[PDB]
């Protein structure tokens, strides 16, 4: 088991793909879709 | 203190007070005067009392209650047209006291 | 866009302070930063002069209080809920 | 502010005793995207 | 209007001599991004143990810049 071994890299790649799917959801909540603030509560207090 | 001292200028000659980094208590200023009319655009009048902004601009002038309708962005009256204009893009709260 | 220098004057009697509220989900309004989070004590991290400490994702993770103790900040965590149901017996169970 | 100038300073030292003065370098600031590395102390040790 | 105190009593003022060639000495000091020369810290917030891309006013990498030197005035033993 080493970086050189192709099979070991494939096992790591499968773990990375699962991690990437989870990471996307967490990142999108931080992202703001055309709004003053990502937080729903922060927009409510500052807007009518 | 400048707002509470001396004679306020006319609407065309309105003085400008700009606050960038200070804690503000709008209610305390409102309590000293009596507010006959409170109107706000692009934000709630209640919301303006407790929210944070990069900068706050306050303009103080003597304006009579009788011509309040003339001083509006929607109004085409001369006082809004020539004497004073408030930028539409940034949220603006107008208070008559 | 990112900085709000002017903020409403607010007064803390004593109990409404970060100290003695550690480990409790609480609404925080420190120097114009408003959020709901759990406060903890962690070793001082980041520049002390800048009280707000942010992660790479721009989420507040640490704060420097007037008392001078650095405080770890985390969002309050929800309890996941799932239901086990059998149609034939009309019986239900809850896995938290 | 559209313009700036450097005001020359001369030290009226005795001819026998004089001190060399370090030169100061002025660099213009341009909007740029910089990769910044932050240490545990939080100071930016290196940038790209 | 703030007051800086009294203006100089003497209308006459000291003579100066302009010699750019004397100040024309080359000592190049290019900005190095590796040592983070001339980097303004984000005034909005502090970041710890993270690497991020930040947009801000920054000097060009490898910029020699403009060099200005200050020198002692001409003197004759007791009087400059």
């Amino acid at each position: 088991f080493t970086t050189t071994n192709e099979a070991f890299q494939k096992v790591q790649d499968a773990v990375n793909n699962n991690a990437q799917a989870l990471s996307k959801l967490a990142s999108e909540l931080s992202n703001t879709f055309g709004a003053i603030s990502a937080s729903i509560g922060d927009i409510i207090q500052r807007l009518d | 203190s400048p707002l509470l001292s001396g004679t306020p200028p006319q609407v065309y000659n309105f003085k400008r007070l700009v606050f960038t980094n200070c804690n503000y208590n709008l209610t305390k200023l409102l309590s000293l005067f009596s507010v006959n009319d409170f109107t706000c655009s692009q934000i709630s009048p209640a919301a303006i009392a407790s929210n944070c902004y990069s900068s706050l601009i306050l303009d103080y002038f003597s304006y009579p209650l009788s011509m309040k309708s003339d001083l509006s962005v929607s109004s085409a009256g001369p006082i809004s047209q020539f004497n004073y204009k408030q930028s539409f893009s940034n949220p603006t709260c107008l208070i008559l006291a | 866009t990112d900085t709000n220098s002017v903020c409403p004057k607010l007064e803390f009697a004593n109990d409404t302070k970060i100290a003695s509220q550690l480990g409790n989900c609480v609404e925080y309004s420190l120097y114009g930063v408003s959020g709901r989070g759990v406060f903890q004590n962690c070793t001082a991290v980041g520049v002390r002069q800048q009280r707000f400490v942010y992660d790479a994702y721009q989420n507040l993770v640490g704060y420097y209080s007037d008392d001078g103790n650095y405080y770890c900040l985390r969002a309050c965590v929800s309890v996941p809920v799932s239901v086990i149901y059998d149609k034939e017996t009309k019986t239900h169970a809850t896995l938290f | 502010i559209k313009y700036y100038s450097i005001i020359p300073h001369s030290i009226r030292s005795i001819q026998s005793d004089r001190k060399a003065w370090a030169a100061f370098y002025v660099y213009k600031l341009q909007p740029l995207t910089f990769l910044l590395d932050f240490s545990v102390d939080g100071y930016i040790r290196r940038a790209i | 209007y703030v007051d800086v105190g009294p203006d100089s009593v003497k209308s006459a003022c000291i003579e100066v001599d302009i010699q750019q060639t004397f100040f024309d000495k080359t000592w190049p000091r290019p900005i190095d991004v590796s040592k983070a020369d001339g980097i303004i810290y984000p005034q909005g917030r502090t970041y710890s143990n993270i690497t991020i891309t930040y947009q801000g006013l920054f000097p060009y990498q490898g910029d020699h810049g403009d060099m200005y030197v200050y020198s002692a005035g001409h003197a004759t033993g007791t009087t400059p």
